């Protein structure tokens, strides 16, 4: 397995992560929607590994 | 709505009150207080038994 481009993490996170997580902390999407706007200004700026 | 975890850290000089607000806190939300250094520790019969 490789790693992956800063791209290919959007359509990960916003499927395979944000869910998970969303269930983590017990809410449903109705309360707490994050758009892909904030994705990818997190995985541009905020984490580079 | 529930409880939720989280892990935080206070860090600065020593004897900033650190381990005094841990205690304020601990009676504030009615937590039981404990502490448990881990400077320097090795073995993980103190840690796992
Ligand atoms: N704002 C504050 N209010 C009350 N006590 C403080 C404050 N700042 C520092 N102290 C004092 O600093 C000391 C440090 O204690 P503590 O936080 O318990 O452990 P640590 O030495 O690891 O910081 C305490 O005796 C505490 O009274």
């Amino acid at each position: 397995v490789s790693g992956y481009v800063a791209q290919e993490k959007l359509a990960i996170a916003e499927r395979y992560l944000v869910p998970q997580a969303r269930a983590l902390c017990g809410l449903d999407e109705s309360k707490a929607k994050l758009s892909s706007d904030v994705l990818t200004l997190l995985i541009k700026q905020y984490c580079r590994e | 709505g529930s409880t939720q975890g989280k892990i935080l850290c206070f860090y600065g000089p020593p004897g900033v009150g650190k381990t005094s607000i841990a205690r304020s806190i601990a009676r504030a939300l009615n937590r039981e207080y404990f502490r448990f250094s881990v400077g320097g520790m090795t073995d993980v019969a103190e840690i796992k038994g």
